[PDB]
Protein backbone atom coordinates (compact mmCIF):
# COMPACT_ATOMS: atom_id res chain seq x y z
CA UNK A 1 0.00 0.00 0.00
CA UNK A 2 3.30 1.83 -0.48
CA UNK A 3 4.08 4.35 -3.48
CA UNK A 4 6.01 3.45 -6.53
CA UNK A 5 9.53 5.20 -5.04
CA UNK A 6 9.32 3.11 -1.31
CA UNK A 7 9.67 -0.18 -0.30
CA UNK A 8 7.13 -1.40 2.78
CA UNK A 9 8.52 -3.29 5.93
CA UNK A 10 7.08 -6.55 6.11
CA UNK A 11 6.59 -6.42 9.48
CA UNK A 12 5.72 -2.84 10.71
CA UNK A 13 3.66 -2.10 7.04
CA UNK A 14 5.82 1.80 6.83
CA UNK A 15 7.22 2.59 4.14
CA UNK A 16 11.37 3.19 3.65
CA UNK A 17 12.80 4.69 0.11
CA UNK A 18 14.84 2.10 -1.74
CA UNK A 19 17.98 3.60 -1.41
CA UNK A 20 17.94 2.08 2.25
CA UNK A 21 16.71 -1.46 0.53
CA UNK A 22 20.94 -3.07 1.32
CA UNK A 23 22.56 -0.39 2.70
CA UNK A 24 23.80 -2.28 5.42
CA UNK A 25 21.62 -0.21 7.61
CA UNK A 26 18.21 -2.43 9.71
CA UNK A 27 15.98 0.35 8.90
CA UNK A 28 13.21 -2.02 9.11
CA UNK A 29 12.35 -3.02 12.88
CA UNK A 30 12.57 -6.12 11.98
CA UNK A 31 15.27 -5.62 9.03
CA UNK A 32 13.11 -6.72 5.83
CA UNK A 33 15.91 -3.98 4.14
CA UNK A 34 18.88 -5.88 4.60
CA UNK A 35 17.48 -9.64 4.24
CA UNK A 36 16.61 -11.28 1.04
CA UNK A 37 19.19 -9.26 -0.32
CA UNK A 38 22.29 -8.89 -2.35
CA UNK A 39 41.25 19.66 -4.49
CA UNK A 40 43.59 18.78 -1.73
CA UNK A 41 43.17 19.31 2.70
CA UNK A 42 44.24 22.28 4.65
CA UNK A 43 46.60 22.79 7.12
CA UNK A 44 45.50 21.21 10.66
CA UNK A 45 42.91 18.42 8.47
CA UNK A 46 43.36 14.90 7.44
CA UNK A 47 42.70 12.62 3.90
CA UNK A 48 40.33 9.76 4.81
CA UNK A 49 42.42 7.10 2.67
CA UNK A 50 40.05 5.68 0.77
CA UNK A 51 37.92 8.72 0.32
CA UNK A 52 38.04 12.46 -0.55
CA UNK A 53 36.82 13.43 2.52
CA UNK A 54 38.86 15.60 4.37
CA UNK A 55 38.21 15.90 8.54
CA UNK A 56 40.18 18.22 11.07
CA UNK A 57 43.18 16.22 13.00
CA UNK A 58 41.30 16.23 16.05
CA UNK A 59 38.54 14.37 14.74
CA UNK A 60 41.53 11.15 14.63
CA UNK A 61 41.16 8.78 16.67
CA UNK A 62 38.36 10.52 18.88
CA UNK A 63 36.15 7.16 19.24
CA UNK A 64 34.16 8.17 16.18
CA UNK A 65 34.28 6.87 12.75
CA UNK A 66 34.10 10.30 11.15
CA UNK A 67 35.62 8.50 7.40
CA UNK A 68 33.46 6.50 5.75
CA UNK A 69 36.16 3.45 5.43
CA UNK A 70 36.56 4.35 9.44
CA UNK A 71 40.07 5.19 8.64
CA UNK A 72 40.31 7.82 11.08
CA UNK A 73 40.27 5.43 13.87
CA UNK A 74 41.87 2.83 12.51
CA UNK A 75 45.60 3.14 14.43
CA UNK A 76 44.49 4.08 17.63
CA UNK A 77 45.64 2.16 20.55
CA UNK A 78 49.17 1.95 18.92
CA UNK A 79 51.98 3.64 17.60
CA UNK A 80 51.94 4.08 14.07
CA UNK A 81 50.13 1.16 12.56
CA UNK B 1 39.48 33.51 6.65
CA UNK B 2 37.59 34.99 3.34
CA UNK B 3 36.30 34.68 -0.11
CA UNK B 4 37.62 37.47 -3.21
CA UNK B 5 35.88 37.62 -6.20
CA UNK B 6 37.10 38.86 -9.50
CA UNK B 7 36.55 38.44 -13.46
CA UNK B 8 34.29 41.16 -13.26
CA UNK B 9 34.58 44.32 -16.38
CA UNK B 10 32.76 46.30 -18.83
CA UNK B 11 31.53 44.55 -21.54
CA UNK B 12 28.82 45.49 -24.38
CA UNK B 13 25.24 43.23 -24.21
CA UNK B 14 25.69 40.28 -26.22
CA UNK B 15 29.06 39.41 -24.58
CA UNK B 16 30.32 37.06 -21.83
CA UNK B 17 32.29 37.47 -18.78
CA UNK B 18 34.08 35.01 -15.88
CA UNK B 19 33.40 35.84 -12.12
CA UNK B 20 35.69 33.86 -10.15
CA UNK B 21 34.95 33.72 -6.35
CA UNK B 22 38.31 32.24 -4.99
CA UNK B 23 37.46 30.21 -1.33
CA UNK B 24 41.22 30.24 1.23
CA UNK B 25 40.40 28.49 4.48
CA UNK B 26 37.32 26.46 3.53
CA UNK B 27 37.30 22.47 3.73
CA UNK B 28 36.61 21.43 -0.06
CA UNK B 29 33.66 19.31 0.09
CA UNK B 30 31.46 20.52 2.96
CA UNK B 31 30.28 24.02 2.24
CA UNK B 32 27.26 25.64 -0.15
CA UNK B 33 28.95 28.54 -2.54
CA UNK B 34 26.31 30.63 -4.21
CA UNK B 35 26.68 33.96 -6.47
CA UNK B 36 24.31 37.51 -5.26
CA UNK B 37 24.08 40.35 -7.27
CA UNK B 38 22.90 43.74 -6.08
CA UNK B 39 22.19 46.32 -8.83
CA UNK B 40 22.24 49.98 -7.10
CA UNK B 41 19.01 51.03 -5.72
CA UNK B 42 18.06 47.28 -5.47
CA UNK B 43 17.92 44.55 -2.80
CA UNK B 44 20.19 41.73 -3.27
CA UNK B 45 19.24 38.68 -5.28
CA UNK B 46 19.87 35.10 -5.32
CA UNK B 47 21.99 34.31 -8.90
CA UNK B 48 23.25 30.67 -8.66
CA UNK B 49 25.08 28.06 -6.71
CA UNK B 50 26.82 25.44 -6.64
CA UNK B 51 25.64 22.20 -3.87
CA UNK B 52 27.67 20.81 -0.98
CA UNK B 53 27.53 17.19 -2.15
CA UNK B 54 23.45 19.76 -7.84
CA UNK B 55 22.53 23.55 -9.47
CA UNK B 56 20.22 26.03 -8.60
CA UNK B 57 19.14 28.70 -10.84
CA UNK B 58 17.14 32.01 -10.58
CA UNK B 59 15.36 31.57 -13.38
CA UNK B 60 15.76 35.33 -14.47
CA UNK B 61 19.54 33.72 -15.71
CA UNK B 62 18.12 30.27 -17.07
CA UNK B 63 20.27 29.14 -19.65
CA UNK B 64 21.85 32.74 -19.27
CA UNK B 65 24.82 32.25 -16.94
CA UNK B 66 26.05 28.84 -15.03
CA UNK B 67 28.55 27.86 -12.30
CA UNK B 68 31.35 25.51 -12.00
CA UNK B 69 34.10 24.19 -9.77
CA UNK B 70 37.71 24.22 -10.75
CA UNK B 71 38.94 20.77 -9.37
CA UNK B 72 42.34 21.96 -8.46
CA UNK B 73 41.36 25.31 -7.35
CA UNK B 74 38.75 25.06 -5.19
CA UNK B 75 37.38 28.03 -6.52
CA UNK B 76 33.78 28.49 -8.39
CA UNK B 77 32.95 30.32 -11.84
CA UNK B 78 29.79 31.75 -12.80
CA UNK B 79 30.11 32.19 -16.36
CA UNK B 80 27.85 34.58 -18.05
CA UNK B 81 26.19 34.47 -21.52
CA UNK B 82 23.52 36.07 -23.25
CA UNK B 83 24.61 39.71 -21.52
CA UNK B 84 21.47 42.36 -21.31
CA UNK B 85 21.65 45.88 -19.94
CA UNK B 86 19.89 44.33 -16.03
CA UNK B 87 22.56 42.32 -15.35
CA UNK B 88 24.66 45.04 -14.41
CA UNK B 89 25.73 45.26 -10.98
CA UNK B 90 28.02 43.99 -8.15
CA UNK B 91 28.67 40.67 -7.53
CA UNK B 92 29.53 38.87 -4.24
CA UNK B 93 29.98 35.29 -4.00
CA UNK B 94 29.12 33.45 -0.50
CA UNK B 95 29.74 30.48 1.70
CA UNK B 96 27.62 28.64 4.24
CA UNK B 97 26.93 25.15 5.54
CA UNK B 98 23.81 23.36 5.26
CA UNK B 99 24.53 20.25 4.22
CA UNK B 100 20.38 19.56 3.36
CA UNK B 101 20.04 18.84 -0.12
CA UNK B 102 20.31 21.76 -2.39
CA UNK B 103 21.81 24.84 -2.30
CA UNK B 104 19.76 28.12 -1.40
CA UNK B 105 19.02 31.17 -3.50
CA UNK B 106 17.50 33.15 -0.51
CA UNK B 107 20.23 35.48 0.86
CA UNK B 108 21.11 33.71 4.25
CA UNK B 109 24.98 32.41 3.83
CA UNK B 110 27.46 33.42 6.21
CA UNK B 111 30.43 33.94 4.77
CA UNK B 112 30.89 36.69 2.11
CA UNK B 113 32.53 38.16 -0.08
CA UNK B 114 33.71 41.71 -1.54
CA UNK B 115 32.41 42.05 -4.50
CA UNK B 116 33.54 42.29 -7.86
CA UNK B 117 32.28 44.93 -10.11
CA UNK B 118 30.40 44.23 -13.27
CA UNK B 119 28.79 46.64 -15.68
CA UNK B 120 27.48 46.70 -18.54
CA UNK B 121 26.72 49.09 -21.72
CA UNK C 1 19.22 22.75 48.55
CA UNK C 2 16.96 21.11 46.39
CA UNK C 3 14.57 21.48 43.67
CA UNK C 4 10.64 20.23 43.29
CA UNK C 5 7.43 20.15 41.62
CA UNK C 6 4.67 18.68 43.64
CA UNK C 7 2.71 16.11 42.57
CA UNK C 8 -0.74 17.14 40.44
CA UNK C 9 -3.80 15.70 39.02
CA UNK C 10 -4.02 14.02 35.53
CA UNK C 11 -6.29 16.91 33.63
CA UNK C 12 -3.68 19.97 34.07
CA UNK C 13 -1.35 17.94 32.52
CA UNK C 14 -4.31 16.27 29.97
CA UNK C 15 -5.12 19.56 28.61
CA UNK C 16 -1.60 20.94 28.32
CA UNK C 17 -1.49 17.69 25.97
CA UNK C 18 -3.89 18.30 23.98
CA UNK C 19 -2.30 20.99 22.76
CA UNK C 20 0.05 18.44 21.15
CA UNK C 21 -2.22 16.47 19.81
CA UNK C 22 -2.88 17.88 16.87
CA UNK C 23 0.57 18.04 15.49
CA UNK C 24 1.65 14.23 15.78
CA UNK C 25 -0.84 14.59 12.63
CA UNK C 26 1.08 16.82 10.46
CA UNK C 27 4.14 15.08 8.99
CA UNK C 28 4.95 17.40 6.32
CA UNK C 29 8.59 18.43 6.60
CA UNK C 30 7.40 22.13 7.11
CA UNK C 31 6.31 20.97 10.62
CA UNK C 32 8.10 18.47 11.91
CA UNK C 33 9.00 18.99 15.54
CA UNK C 34 11.76 16.83 17.04
CA UNK C 35 11.19 18.65 20.50
CA UNK C 36 7.71 17.40 20.76
CA UNK C 37 8.46 13.81 20.04
CA UNK C 38 11.51 13.98 22.68
CA UNK C 39 8.75 16.25 25.49
CA UNK C 40 6.01 13.87 24.62
CA UNK C 41 8.46 10.41 25.48
CA UNK C 42 9.75 12.33 28.77
CA UNK C 43 6.37 13.27 29.75
CA UNK C 44 3.38 11.45 31.92
CA UNK C 45 1.22 11.19 28.37
CA UNK C 46 1.37 9.60 25.25
CA UNK C 47 0.00 9.73 21.39
CA UNK C 48 -0.22 5.87 20.84
CA UNK C 49 0.80 4.28 17.69
CA UNK C 50 1.01 8.16 16.49
CA UNK C 51 4.49 8.77 17.85
CA UNK C 52 5.73 5.54 15.91
CA UNK C 53 4.60 7.00 13.00
CA UNK C 54 5.55 10.27 14.16
CA UNK C 55 9.13 9.56 14.48
CA UNK C 56 9.30 7.27 11.51
CA UNK C 57 8.04 11.00 9.31
CA UNK C 58 11.25 12.53 11.14
CA UNK C 59 13.86 9.46 10.15
CA UNK C 60 12.07 9.77 6.83
CA UNK C 61 12.61 13.61 6.23
CA UNK C 62 15.49 14.20 8.62
CA UNK C 63 17.91 11.31 7.07
CA UNK C 64 17.08 11.84 3.79
CA UNK C 65 17.41 15.87 3.25
CA UNK C 66 20.68 15.78 4.96
CA UNK C 67 22.05 12.84 3.16
CA UNK C 68 20.61 12.47 -0.11
CA UNK C 69 14.97 18.53 -0.68
CA UNK C 70 13.24 21.79 -0.05
CA UNK C 71 15.82 23.24 2.12
CA UNK C 72 16.51 22.51 5.85
CA UNK C 73 16.44 20.60 8.36
CA UNK C 74 18.53 22.81 9.92
CA UNK C 75 21.56 21.46 11.97
CA UNK C 76 20.17 23.03 15.36
CA UNK C 77 17.58 20.79 14.39
CA UNK C 78 19.28 17.71 13.78
CA UNK C 79 20.71 18.15 17.31
CA UNK C 80 16.76 17.74 18.50
CA UNK C 81 16.60 14.90 16.30
CA UNK C 82 19.17 12.63 18.10
CA UNK C 83 17.43 13.31 20.99
CA UNK C 84 14.54 12.06 19.47
CA UNK C 85 16.40 9.02 19.08
CA UNK C 86 17.57 8.48 22.63
CA UNK C 87 13.79 9.36 23.55
CA UNK C 88 13.10 6.28 21.81
CA UNK C 89 16.51 4.07 23.59
CA UNK C 90 18.33 4.43 20.49
CA UNK C 91 21.98 5.39 20.07
CA UNK C 92 22.83 7.17 16.52
CA UNK C 93 24.06 4.07 14.73
CA UNK C 94 25.04 2.96 11.26
CA UNK C 95 25.85 4.07 8.40
CA UNK C 96 23.44 6.88 8.09
CA UNK C 97 23.62 7.63 11.87
CA UNK C 98 27.66 8.07 11.64
CA UNK C 99 27.04 10.65 9.14
CA UNK C 100 24.94 12.42 10.52
CA UNK C 101 26.72 12.68 13.46
CA UNK C 102 29.87 13.99 11.58
CA UNK C 103 28.05 16.74 9.89
CA UNK C 104 26.52 17.59 13.30
CA UNK C 105 30.30 17.76 14.60
CA UNK C 106 31.24 20.07 11.43
CA UNK C 107 27.98 22.46 12.65
CA UNK C 108 30.06 22.53 15.91
CA UNK C 109 33.18 22.94 13.98
CA UNK C 110 32.19 25.89 11.73
CA UNK C 111 30.40 28.17 14.57
CA UNK C 112 34.24 27.50 16.44
CA UNK C 113 35.96 28.65 13.56
CA UNK C 114 33.89 31.94 12.72
CA UNK C 115 34.16 32.64 16.98
CA UNK C 116 37.45 33.08 16.75
CA UNK C 117 32.89 37.42 16.77
CA UNK C 118 29.57 35.82 17.40
CA UNK C 119 28.60 32.28 15.70
CA UNK C 120 26.48 32.25 12.96
CA UNK C 121 23.28 31.10 14.87
CA UNK C 122 23.53 31.30 18.40
CA UNK C 123 25.07 29.60 21.66
CA UNK C 124 21.52 28.16 22.52
CA UNK C 125 21.73 26.30 19.27
CA UNK C 126 25.55 25.85 19.92
CA UNK C 127 24.94 23.84 24.06
CA UNK C 128 22.18 22.20 22.17
CA UNK C 129 24.50 20.38 19.36
CA UNK C 130 27.34 20.05 22.22
CA UNK C 131 24.38 18.22 24.33
CA UNK C 132 22.83 15.83 21.59
CA UNK C 133 26.09 14.56 20.43
CA UNK C 134 27.10 13.90 24.25
CA UNK C 135 23.89 12.42 24.65
CA UNK C 136 24.88 9.61 22.18
CA UNK C 137 28.25 9.37 23.95
CA UNK C 138 30.23 10.85 21.04
CA UNK C 139 32.76 13.59 21.82
CA UNK C 140 33.90 17.04 20.99
CA UNK C 141 36.88 18.30 20.82
CA UNK C 142 38.44 20.03 23.99
CA UNK C 143 38.49 23.14 21.70
CA UNK C 144 34.86 22.81 21.03
CA UNK C 145 34.16 22.93 24.56
CA UNK C 146 36.14 26.27 25.08
CA UNK C 147 33.89 28.49 22.75
CA UNK C 148 30.30 27.52 25.27
CA UNK C 149 32.94 27.75 28.07
CA UNK C 150 34.19 31.09 27.66
CA UNK C 151 30.51 32.23 26.68
CA UNK C 152 29.88 32.51 30.96
CA UNK C 153 28.10 39.67 26.45
CA UNK C 154 24.80 38.91 28.12
CA UNK C 155 22.51 36.27 27.54
CA UNK C 156 18.82 35.59 28.05
CA UNK C 157 18.23 32.28 31.21
CA UNK C 158 17.67 29.74 27.70
CA UNK C 159 20.70 30.30 26.44
CA UNK C 160 22.69 29.90 29.71
CA UNK C 161 19.95 26.81 30.83
CA UNK C 162 20.98 25.26 27.30
CA UNK C 163 24.73 25.75 28.51
CA UNK C 164 24.18 24.38 31.81
CA UNK C 165 22.29 21.29 29.66
CA UNK C 166 25.56 20.95 27.60
CA UNK C 167 27.89 21.04 30.72
CA UNK C 168 26.28 18.79 33.19
CA UNK C 169 26.36 15.63 30.31
CA UNK C 170 29.97 16.59 29.59
CA UNK C 171 30.71 16.55 33.44
CA UNK C 172 28.48 13.40 34.36
CA UNK C 173 29.43 11.67 31.03
CA UNK C 174 33.39 12.39 32.26
CA UNK C 175 33.28 14.03 28.72
CA UNK C 176 36.60 16.71 28.00
CA UNK C 177 38.25 15.76 31.12
CA UNK C 178 41.25 18.26 30.22
CA UNK C 179 38.14 20.93 31.09
CA UNK C 180 36.41 18.81 34.40
CA UNK C 181 37.52 21.67 36.80
CA UNK C 182 36.06 24.93 34.18
CA UNK C 183 33.26 22.63 33.18
CA UNK C 184 31.93 22.62 36.72
CA UNK C 185 33.25 26.37 37.69
CA UNK C 186 30.58 26.95 34.41
CA UNK C 187 27.86 24.49 35.73
CA UNK C 188 28.29 26.62 39.38
CA UNK C 189 28.14 29.76 37.61
CA UNK C 190 25.15 29.03 35.14
CA UNK C 191 23.16 28.15 38.62
CA UNK C 192 24.09 31.63 39.72
CA UNK C 193 22.77 33.49 36.49
CA UNK C 194 19.35 32.07 36.32
CA UNK C 195 18.47 32.42 40.09
CA UNK C 196 19.83 36.80 39.56
CA UNK C 197 16.97 36.50 36.45
CA UNK C 198 14.91 35.62 38.99
CA UNK C 199 11.56 38.40 38.04
CA UNK C 200 9.43 39.11 41.42
CA UNK C 201 6.34 37.27 40.66
CA UNK C 202 8.78 34.75 40.66
CA UNK C 203 10.04 33.34 36.91
CA UNK C 204 13.21 32.92 35.82
CA UNK C 205 13.08 35.70 33.31
CA UNK C 206 10.33 35.21 31.91
CA UNK C 207 7.45 32.05 31.70
CA UNK C 208 8.69 30.44 29.13
CA UNK C 209 12.58 30.76 29.97
CA UNK C 210 11.26 28.61 33.59
CA UNK C 211 10.71 25.17 32.11
CA UNK C 212 14.17 25.08 30.94
CA UNK C 213 15.66 26.64 33.45
CA UNK C 214 14.06 24.07 35.82
CA UNK C 215 15.07 21.23 33.46
CA UNK C 216 18.95 22.76 34.24
CA UNK C 217 18.20 23.71 38.03
CA UNK C 218 16.15 20.17 38.89
CA UNK C 219 19.93 18.23 37.74
CA UNK C 220 22.44 19.84 40.15
CA UNK C 221 22.16 20.22 44.00
CA UNK C 222 17.68 30.20 47.30
CA UNK C 223 17.79 27.11 45.47
CA UNK C 224 14.15 25.63 47.21
CA UNK C 225 12.95 28.73 48.06
CA UNK C 226 13.60 29.71 44.37
CA UNK C 227 11.77 26.81 43.24
CA UNK C 228 9.30 26.92 45.08
CA UNK C 229 8.71 30.49 44.39
CA UNK C 230 9.29 29.30 40.70
CA UNK C 231 6.16 26.69 40.70
CA UNK C 232 3.73 29.10 42.14
CA UNK C 233 4.86 31.32 39.48
CA UNK C 234 4.86 28.70 36.64
CA UNK C 235 1.32 27.40 38.71
CA UNK C 236 -0.64 30.55 38.07
CA UNK C 237 0.47 30.95 34.61
CA UNK C 238 -0.74 27.24 33.49
CA UNK C 239 -3.80 28.63 34.88
CA UNK C 240 -4.30 31.86 32.90
CA UNK C 241 -3.03 29.11 29.81
CA UNK C 242 0.19 30.98 29.11
CA UNK C 243 1.26 27.47 27.30
CA UNK C 244 -0.07 27.28 23.65
CA UNK C 245 2.95 26.90 21.85
CA UNK C 246 3.73 23.21 21.12
CA UNK C 247 7.57 23.93 21.49
CA UNK C 248 7.04 25.49 24.81
CA UNK C 249 4.32 22.85 25.98
CA UNK C 250 7.08 20.31 24.74
CA UNK C 251 9.89 21.85 26.97
CA UNK C 252 7.44 21.97 30.19
CA UNK C 253 5.80 18.55 29.68
CA UNK C 254 9.55 16.82 30.91
CA UNK C 255 9.84 18.88 34.27
CA UNK C 256 5.88 18.20 34.76
CA UNK C 257 7.25 14.25 35.22
CA UNK C 258 10.13 15.14 37.13
CA UNK C 259 12.14 14.81 33.77
CA UNK C 260 15.06 16.68 31.79
CA UNK C 261 17.16 15.96 28.59
CA UNK C 262 20.01 15.00 30.82
CA UNK C 263 17.92 11.57 31.81
CA UNK C 264 17.74 10.85 28.41
CA UNK C 265 21.38 9.22 29.21
CA UNK C 266 19.75 6.64 30.53
CA UNK C 267 16.37 6.52 28.50
CA UNK C 268 12.66 4.90 30.32
CA UNK C 269 10.99 3.71 27.36
CA UNK C 270 8.41 1.71 29.41
CA UNK C 271 7.10 3.66 32.15
CA UNK C 272 2.87 3.82 31.57
CA UNK C 273 1.90 6.99 30.20
CA UNK C 274 -1.60 7.75 29.97
CA UNK C 275 -2.84 8.11 26.66
CA UNK C 276 -4.14 11.23 25.32
CA UNK C 277 -7.46 12.01 23.41
CA UNK C 278 -8.62 14.72 21.04
CA UNK C 279 -16.76 31.45 16.42
CA UNK C 280 -17.09 35.03 18.21
CA UNK C 281 -18.68 37.68 17.15
CA UNK C 282 -16.81 40.44 17.71
CA UNK C 283 -14.97 42.55 15.63
CA UNK C 284 -12.02 44.60 17.58
CA UNK C 285 -9.36 46.56 15.84
CA UNK C 286 -5.47 46.68 16.29
CA UNK C 287 -3.50 49.02 15.52
CA UNK C 288 0.02 48.15 13.68
CA UNK C 289 2.76 49.94 13.47
CA UNK C 290 6.84 50.36 12.38
CA UNK C 291 9.01 53.15 13.48
CA UNK C 292 12.34 51.46 12.17
CA UNK C 293 11.43 52.53 8.92
CA UNK C 294 10.78 56.05 7.14
CA UNK C 295 8.35 57.26 7.31
CA UNK C 296 6.55 55.12 9.54
CA UNK C 297 3.74 52.87 8.97
CA UNK C 298 0.66 53.20 11.62
CA UNK C 299 -2.76 51.69 10.85
CA UNK C 300 -5.34 50.39 12.60
CA UNK C 301 -6.65 47.05 11.11
CA UNK C 302 -10.27 45.46 11.99
CA UNK C 303 -10.12 41.66 12.54
CA UNK C 304 -12.49 39.14 14.34
CA UNK C 305 -11.65 38.76 18.49
CA UNK C 306 -9.35 35.96 19.19
CA UNK C 307 -7.14 37.02 15.80
CA UNK C 308 -3.34 36.64 16.25
CA UNK C 309 -0.71 39.35 15.27
CA UNK C 310 -0.28 36.64 12.37
CA UNK C 311 -4.04 37.45 11.60
CA UNK C 312 -2.98 41.08 11.94
CA UNK C 313 -0.16 41.03 9.37
CA UNK C 314 -2.14 38.84 6.45
CA UNK C 315 -5.21 42.07 6.73
CA UNK C 316 -2.81 44.48 6.72
CA UNK C 317 -1.28 42.92 3.62
CA UNK C 318 -4.70 42.30 1.76
CA UNK C 319 -5.76 45.90 2.82
CA UNK C 320 -2.52 47.29 0.42
CA UNK C 321 0.25 48.97 0.98
CA UNK C 322 2.12 46.36 3.38
CA UNK C 323 4.03 43.32 3.00
CA UNK C 324 6.11 40.74 5.14
CA UNK C 325 7.92 37.66 5.08
CA UNK C 326 7.98 34.62 7.40
CA UNK C 327 9.84 31.40 7.50
CA UNK C 328 9.31 28.50 9.40
CA UNK C 329 10.54 27.25 12.75
CA UNK C 330 10.09 24.40 15.20
CA UNK C 331 7.95 27.35 17.04
CA UNK C 332 5.63 28.48 14.14
CA UNK C 333 5.89 31.48 11.99
CA UNK C 334 9.21 33.67 12.74
CA UNK C 335 9.11 37.22 11.17
CA UNK C 336 12.33 37.44 8.45
CA UNK C 337 11.24 40.65 6.46
CA UNK C 338 9.11 43.63 7.06
CA UNK C 339 8.57 46.05 4.42
CA UNK C 340 10.73 44.90 2.08
CA UNK C 341 13.79 45.09 4.60
CA UNK C 342 15.15 42.19 5.95
CA UNK C 343 17.09 40.94 8.87
CA UNK C 344 20.27 41.52 8.91
CA UNK C 345 23.03 39.61 10.41
CA UNK C 346 22.96 40.41 14.53
CA UNK C 347 19.45 41.33 13.49
CA UNK C 348 15.92 40.97 14.01
CA UNK C 349 12.28 41.93 13.65
CA UNK C 350 11.23 42.45 17.00
CA UNK C 351 7.08 42.33 18.26
CA UNK C 352 5.98 44.56 20.94
CA UNK C 353 2.99 46.06 22.43
CA UNK C 354 1.96 49.35 24.57
CA UNK C 355 4.14 50.66 26.19
CA UNK C 356 8.02 49.55 24.24
CA UNK C 357 7.07 46.27 25.92
CA UNK C 358 8.42 43.07 24.15
CA UNK C 359 6.14 40.16 23.65
CA UNK C 360 6.54 37.00 25.27
CA UNK C 361 5.25 35.05 22.19
CA UNK C 362 4.92 35.01 18.19
CA UNK C 363 2.84 36.23 15.93
CA UNK C 364 0.70 33.11 15.68
CA UNK C 365 0.26 33.12 19.12
CA UNK C 366 -0.23 36.41 20.55
CA UNK C 367 -4.10 37.50 20.39
CA UNK C 368 -4.21 40.90 20.78
CA UNK C 369 -6.95 42.82 22.70
CA UNK C 370 -9.14 45.48 21.07
CA UNK C 371 -7.63 48.65 20.73
CA UNK C 372 -3.79 47.44 21.83
CA UNK C 373 -1.17 48.64 19.76
CA UNK C 374 1.42 46.15 17.78
CA UNK C 375 4.57 47.40 16.88
CA UNK C 376 7.50 45.54 14.65
CA UNK C 377 10.62 46.69 15.43
CA UNK C 378 14.19 46.31 13.39
CA UNK C 379 16.75 45.56 16.37
CA UNK C 380 20.41 44.56 17.20
CA UNK C 381 21.22 41.82 18.86
C1 LIG D 1 18.38 33.30 20.24
C2 LIG D 1 16.86 33.09 20.25
C3 LIG D 1 16.07 32.75 21.56
N1 LIG D 1 14.57 33.00 21.65
CO1 LIG D 1 13.57 34.03 20.75
C4 LIG D 1 14.37 35.12 22.26
N2 LIG D 1 14.82 35.73 23.11
N3 LIG D 1 14.76 34.23 19.28
C5 LIG D 1 15.94 33.57 19.03
C6 LIG D 1 16.85 34.42 18.18
C7 LIG D 1 16.74 33.90 16.76
C8 LIG D 1 18.02 34.04 15.88
C9 LIG D 1 19.09 32.98 16.18
N4 LIG D 1 20.42 33.23 15.65
O1 LIG D 1 18.86 31.99 16.80
C10 LIG D 1 16.23 35.80 18.35
C11 LIG D 1 16.54 36.51 19.68
C12 LIG D 1 16.58 36.81 17.25
C13 LIG D 1 14.73 35.30 18.26
C14 LIG D 1 13.55 36.42 18.23
C15 LIG D 1 12.76 36.64 19.68
N5 LIG D 1 12.63 35.65 20.67
C16 LIG D 1 11.45 36.05 21.39
C17 LIG D 1 10.74 34.98 22.24
C18 LIG D 1 9.97 35.45 23.51
C19 LIG D 1 10.89 33.45 21.49
N6 LIG D 1 12.17 33.02 21.23
C20 LIG D 1 12.42 31.66 21.84
C21 LIG D 1 12.43 30.49 20.82
C22 LIG D 1 14.03 32.02 22.44
C23 LIG D 1 14.86 30.74 22.40
C24 LIG D 1 14.99 30.04 23.72
C25 LIG D 1 14.19 28.72 23.90
N7 LIG D 1 13.75 28.28 25.21
O2 LIG D 1 13.91 28.05 23.00
C26 LIG D 1 16.27 31.25 22.03
C27 LIG D 1 17.16 31.30 23.18
C28 LIG D 1 16.90 30.24 20.98
C29 LIG D 1 15.95 29.68 19.84
C30 LIG D 1 16.63 28.39 19.26
O3 LIG D 1 17.74 28.44 18.86
N8 LIG D 1 15.88 27.10 19.24
C31 LIG D 1 16.44 25.81 18.76
C32 LIG D 1 16.36 25.55 17.26
C33 LIG D 1 17.09 24.27 16.98
O4 LIG D 1 15.05 25.34 16.87
P1 LIG D 1 14.55 26.38 15.71
O5 LIG D 1 13.07 26.43 15.76
O6 LIG D 1 14.99 25.97 14.36
O7 LIG D 1 15.30 27.83 16.03
C34 LIG D 1 14.90 29.01 15.27
C35 LIG D 1 13.48 29.54 15.84
O8 LIG D 1 13.40 29.17 17.25
C36 LIG D 1 13.44 30.83 15.54
N9 LIG D 1 12.83 31.59 16.62
C37 LIG D 1 13.46 32.16 17.61
N10 LIG D 1 12.58 32.72 18.40
C38 LIG D 1 11.40 32.48 17.93
C39 LIG D 1 10.17 32.87 18.45
C40 LIG D 1 9.05 32.51 17.79
C41 LIG D 1 7.87 33.04 18.57
C42 LIG D 1 9.12 31.79 16.65
C43 LIG D 1 7.78 31.46 16.01
C44 LIG D 1 10.33 31.39 16.12
C45 LIG D 1 11.51 31.75 16.80
O9 LIG D 1 14.89 31.25 15.48
C46 LIG D 1 15.75 29.94 15.48
C47 LIG D 1 16.72 29.92 14.29
O10 LIG D 1 17.27 31.19 14.07
C48 LIG D 1 11.22 31.43 22.74
C49 LIG D 1 11.40 30.62 24.02
C50 LIG D 1 11.97 32.34 23.85
C51 LIG D 1 11.58 32.74 25.34
N11 LIG D 1 12.54 32.56 26.42
O11 LIG D 1 10.58 33.24 25.70
C52 LIG D 1 10.34 32.82 22.59
C53 LIG D 1 8.91 32.40 22.27
C54 LIG D 1 8.11 31.85 23.48
C55 LIG D 1 6.76 31.33 22.98
N12 LIG D 1 5.58 31.43 23.82
O12 LIG D 1 6.65 30.85 21.91
C56 LIG D 1 10.50 36.39 20.09
C57 LIG D 1 9.09 36.88 20.32
C58 LIG D 1 10.72 37.80 20.82
C59 LIG D 1 10.14 39.22 20.41
N13 LIG D 1 9.38 39.99 21.39
O13 LIG D 1 10.33 39.73 19.36
C60 LIG D 1 11.44 37.04 19.07
C61 LIG D 1 11.05 36.48 17.68
C62 LIG D 1 10.12 37.49 16.90
C63 LIG D 1 9.97 37.19 15.40
N14 LIG D 1 10.81 37.86 14.43
O14 LIG D 1 9.16 36.43 15.03
CA1 LIG E 1 18.61 -0.41 5.06
CA1 LIG F 1 36.84 10.23 14.14
CA1 LIG G 1 23.01 22.38 0.82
Amino acid sequence: SCPPTKFQCRTSGLCVPLTWRCDRDLDCSDGSDEEECRLACLAGELRCTLSDDCIPLTWRCDGHPDCPDSSDELGCGTNEI
Amino acid sequence: RQLVESGGGLVQPGGSLRLSCAASGFTPGIYDIGWFRQAPGKEREGVSCISSRSTNYADSVKGRFIISRDNVKNTVYLQMNSLEPEDTAVYYCAAIYQPSNGCVLRPEYSYWGKGTPVTVS
Amino acid sequence: EMCEIPEMDSHLVEKLGQHLLPWMDRLSLEHLNPSIYVGLRLSSLQAGTKEDLYLHSLKLGYQQCLLGCQGKPSMGQLALYLLALRANCEFVRGHKGDRLVSQLKWFLEDEKRAIGGHPHTSYYQYGLGILALCLHQKRVHDSVVDKLLYAVGHHSVDTAAMAGLAFTCLKRSNFNPGRRQRITMAIRTVQEEILKAQTPEGHFGNVYSTPLALQFLMTSPELGTACLKARVALLASLQDGAFQNALMISQLLPVLNHKTYIDLIFPDCLAPRVMLEPQTQEIISVTLQVLSLLPPYRQSISVLAGSTVEDVLKKAHELGGFTYETQASLSGPYLTSVMGKAAGEREFWQLLRDPNTPLLQGIADYRPKDGETIELRLVSW
